[PDB]
């Protein structure tokens, strides 16, 4: 169905412990497939998924003149925020980036993105219309002058819907086994006895991909929202992804209860019941 | 200002004993991405354990999967033992294949 | 790909 390429930046500073060290990792969808970091013994854009070593020499080199260069403009960036905020020359900062684009199942571009955050928390966004920004406060608004300035959205808008919208579109193409395919996931009800009157209901997801998955509990056909104990979804380390949701219930009382899984890779809506 | 590591310890494959696997330490929602992992086989520590490349959520929080090689037995004790910055002491999560 | 490099220098925060 719909598509997105993300490229994430992390900049870190850490006074008296060298440069700041900057990491550039790239996504479409759920798939990394490239990384950068500056702190490698020879630091090098490299290849994360198999269909995209088949990219020529010229391909690995841009990648890496791109982020050398933007390993040291996010220094000067960094010594910039420190100044913004009256900040001492001894605290380590965190400058993150994060951009790209959207497609629908067409797929044509749907929306652009590009935020960015200071020590966690949201400095700077280009709006949705790729030609203004937000700034978060008085400081975000003296980089939002100088972007507007040197036309920097301007510049982020002709990458979105260009090269963006292309690369994309190439990645999916020579990566279609595996992007374009979604695995759904294995799903399976296990019965743990708490007590004499009341049993844990845990309903795996196993195996899936993309990670994106729907996991609910009813009782007599109605969610169990604030008594469903839901993990974060985590990876397996196969591509795939895992989940579980889990209910505590009255012995007894275990038939009355559902699980619901909704997975783009599933023909249908499941559902499950502890089958004892 | 900053936050404290969810984790989550676990096999890529459902756990057989004398069967070769994958044991995994998701950390996530952390903040700042400075953070200490050591996967531990009988209370001693892993080595040759890999990492994922460093990336965050869209509440800019980080994440990263520490995982290696293992071969589960009926008797052999697994665990996380993770440390950060948020936590005053390291945080050591063991496995259990049912979680 | 990421973003390619502008003519100029790239803008700092």
């Amino acid at each position: 169905g719909s598509h997105s390429m993300r490229y994430f930046y992390t900049a870190m500073s850490r006074p008296g412990r060298g440069e700041p060290r900057f990491i550039a990792v790239g996504y479409v969808d759920d798939t990394q497939f490239v990384r950068f970091d500056s702190d490698a013994a020879s630091p090098r854009t490299e290849p994360r998924a198999p269909w995209i070593e088949q990219e020529g020499p010229e391909y690995w080199d841009r990648n890496t003149a791109i982020f050398k260069a933007n390993t040291q403009t996010y220094r000067e960036s960094l010594r910039n925020l420190r100044g913004y905020y009256n900040q001492s020359e001894a605290g380590s900062h965190i400058i993150q980036r994060m951009y790209g684009c959207d497609l629908g199942p067409d797929g044509r571009l749907l929306r652009g993105h590009d935020q960015s955050a200071y020590d966690g928390k949201d400095y700077i966004a280009l709006n949705e219309d790729l030609s203004s920004w937000t700034a978060a406060d008085t400081a975000a608004q003296i980089t939002q002058r100088k972007w507007e300035a040197a036309r920097v959205a301007e510049a982020r808008r002709a990458y979105l819907e260009g090269l963006c919208v292309e690369w994309l579109r190439r990645y999916l193409e020579n990566g279609k086994e595996t992007l374009q395919r979604a695995d759904p996931p294995k799903t399976h009800v296990t019965h743990h006895p708490v007590s004499d009157h009341e049993a844990t209901l845990r309903c795996w997801a196993l195996g899936f991909y993309p990670a994106e998955i729907t996991l609910t509990w009813q009782r007599d056909g109605e969610d169990q929202t604030q008594d469903t104990e839901l993990v974060e979804t985590r990876p397996a380390g196969d591509r795939t992804f895992q989940k579980w949701a889990a209910v505590v219930v009255p012995s007894g009382e275990e038939q009355r209860y559902t699980c619901h899984v909704q997975h783009e890779g599933l023909p249908k809506p499941l559902t499950l019941r502890w089958e004892p | 200002i900053q936050r404290t590591p969810k984790i989550q310890v676990y096999s890529r494959h459902p756990a057989e004993n004398g069967k070769s696997n994958f044991l995994n330490c998701y950390v996530s929602g952390f903040h700042p991405s400075d953070i200490e992992v050591d996967l531990l086989k009988n209370g001693e520590r892993i080595e040759k354990v890999e990492h994922s490349d460093l990336s965050f959520s869209k509440d800019w929080s980080f994440y990263l999967l520490y995982y290696t090689e293992f071969t589960p037995t009926e008797k052999d004790e697994y665990a996380c033992r993770v440390n950060h910055v948020t936590l005053s002491q390291p945080k050591i999560v063991k496995w259990d294949r049912d979680m | 790909l990421p973003e390619p490099l502008p003519q100029g220098q790239l803008t700092a925060y």
